[PDB]
RNA sequence: GGGAGAAGGUACGCUGUUGAUGGUGAUAGGUCUCCUUGAGCUUUCGACAGUCGCAGAUACCAGGCUGCUGCAACUG
RNA sequence: AAACUGAAGAGUUUGAUCAUGGCUCAGAUUGAACGCU
RNA sequence: GCAAGCGUUAAUCGGAAUUACUGGGCGUAAAGGGAGCGUAGGUGGCUCGAUAAGUCAGAUGUGAAAUCCCCGGGCUUAACCUGGGAACUGCAUCUGAUACUGUUGAGCUAGAGUAUGUGAGAGGAAGGUAGAAUUCCAGGUGUAGCGGUGAAAUGCGUAGAGAUCUGGAGGAAUACCGAUGGCGAAGGCAGCCUUCUGGCAUAAUACUGACACUGAGGCUCGAAAGCGUGGGUAGCAAACAGGAUUAGAUACCCUGGUAGUCCACGCCGUAAACGAUGUCUACUAGUCGUUGGGUCCGGACUUAGUGACGCAGCUAACGCAAUAAGUA
RNA sequence: GUUCACCACGGUGUGGUUGAUGACUGGGGUGAAGUCGUAACAAGGUAGCCGUAGGGGAACCUGCGGCUGGAUC
């Protein structure tokens, strides 16, 4: 990058998204439950873990 | 083509000084002249001459210095380039090595060090840090 | 081609000095003539690609000239395409 | 190339005033002749103002249109 | 007189290594929320 | 370890030099555009002047107060309040300086070009032609195999093959030379001859006088395969058919075999299009080859390429190393 | 008061852009000691890979050109 490349250009950042995007940057959020089950967990562990599908105020689930 | 003068000066005494070569010769300049008397006086070379050649050509030639072996002149680096030309004011000079070295200034007074431009209270064009 | 004679023709009539063969006026008309004769050999053999990249230099150094011509000496480069048609 | 007049809209009568304009060319000025001005007649586009009716392409005359799909390229 | 004082890394790819390179963490902050108090 | 709070979640910056301006990279880790020409742009030789726009300095006006910071003062301390400073990296207008950038006038020759003489070359385009060899066809001799494979078999052959000799048709490629040899921007380009034509290398003189470098978009060219139209069609051969092998064998091996490969004119626009290394410029130990010139006395030197080594330097290492991946 | 001019609402038509949905269908990913093979890594048992074309249950195979990021020579 020359400075007429970087005049031209410029140096752009990606900004990441938030990995929680249910909760729409709010701390908690209040939800229904709509299933309450267990799963398996990935391969090196191996137990029946508590889960819970549920619709939040803010039309995810 | 060659569009750096300047840089090719300082290109051809940091080469010859890792050379351990006794003199480097160019094509001179009232620029290439001024900055090689700026080194002559602060004490990284120990001489520049011009030898006027014909067809209204010049030779400056440096002959340079070694302490203990090593070569006198550290590092030579060009701050202000031809494709990004850098100006401070007196108050922004930026010194070599603590003020060991010498930042070569264009001044409207000419070429002087660093030190000489802060003490004159002007600023101008930081061409080199030699150190 | 051009031969030595009608090369020295040109030369003569756009001669800026005494046997000069070197000013922008001289030179372009060597390449006007010079790219006038080769259109002919490129009628012939349109697909000669790597002749026509020599002439497609001559062209570019003919316009680099003029303009040089035009930022040199204005009235100089007006006349110098009017003669040449250009 | 088309589709396409796709679809769908607006204006349209008469009266007055008014702008532009094509043709023909009497009368003059410089011989089945030419050039300039151009009377009378005539053509084609506008603008403004008014006016009547339910309605102005007022009668006769004079495309209905669109979406999906099968077939055959088409005119014949 | 002064306004001129400021800069730390770690874990994790390999049998091991150096490099590259992402991920993760230790900090500061808030008009905060939640949980325990 | 914190403490009337302590944790979790959300969110921002930091660590992250992890978009690198300060402050990174691109041979092999992600990363050089396939190559060029060139538009806007960016950048740009030497000398003497002018100007003072950039730049630098000074002055003035302004840059609100609060906040941040410094010196203090008042709350019992602190938070907080508060006086004066500093700062507000800025903008504007005058004045000065002229080293550098800009704009200009004149000059110069060293970068870049021109004219003239020699030289090498598979550089390109269009025609013609030659000699081997294959295939096919027609004959003479001749008789029982040929061919193929690791073996075979398919196949060809007593309707006479193969082998051998003689004629004919045709197409494609050009053994030897042949070479980290040459030329070309890359892609590429090999028989021989003519025509048309590009660049390059070289010695000297004369000439122009910075005309330069790079280059987003753009345009041109661009292996092979492929596509369109029209010809051609010997060999080779995708597909395809049969024979083997195999558990199977849509393969590898065998026997055939069509598009294609060839030509003309156009499209396509891609390759591990590679040196996985953009272009241009300068400088930096050396040794040995080779190609094309040149100059001296079989060598010596100097040039422009093209190779092998090898310091310093560089690199994560491998390695690169004047044809840099070194120093700019 | 009337009338004309300007104009908000509202209406008509015909397009554009975009969110959610949609029988069915394409590929991507995850998940177990599943089925079929064995394409690659050694010369991976036919060197591999790149472009392209044809073919094939599937990895892939074959042709043409290219590369070395190919061992044995």
């Amino acid at each position: 990058a020359t400075t007429n490349q970087l005049i031209r250009k410029g140096r752009k950042t990606i900004k990441e998204k938030s990995k929680v995007p249910a909760l729409q940057a709010c701390p908690q959020r209040r939800g229904v439950c709509t299933r309450v089950y267990t799963t398996t967990p990935k391969k090196p562990n191996s137990a029946m873990r508590k889960v819970c599908r549920v619709r939040l105020t803010s039309g995810y689930e | 083509s060659m569009q750096d003068t300047v840089g090719d000066m300082l290109t051809r005494i940091r080469n010859a000084q890792m050379a351990n070569k006794v003199s480097v010769a160019m094509p001179s300049s009232k620029l290439r002249k001024s900055i090689a008397d700026l080194l002559v006086s602060e004490g990284y070379v120990a001489s520049a001459v011009v030898n006027a050649e014909e067809n209204n050509k010049a030779t400056l030639s440096i002959e340079l210095k070694y302490f203990e072996g090593k070569a006198v002149i550290e590092t030579i680096q060009r701050f202000s380039r031809p494709g990004l030309r850098q100006h401070r004011g007196k108050d922004a000079i930026p010194t070599v090595k603590q003020g060991m070295g010498v930042a070569i200034v264009s001044t409207s007074q000419g070429i002087m060090s660093d030190r000489a431009a802060r003490a004159a209270g002007i600023g101008g064009e930081v061409v080199a840090f030699v150190a | 081609m051009l031969t030595n004679s009608d090369r020295e023709q040109i030369i003569a009539q756009y001669q800026r000095g005494e046997n000069d063969t070197g000013s922008p006026e001289v030179q372009v008309a060597l390449l006007s003539a010079r790219i006038n004769d080769l259109q002919n050999h490129f009628k012939a053999h349109k697909a000669d690609h790597h002749s026509r990249r020599g002439l497609i230099r001559m062209v570019n150094t003919r316009r680099k000239l003029l303009d040089y011509l035009k930022g040199k000496d204005l009235g100089r480069y007006t006349t110098l395409i009017s003669q040449l048609g250009l």
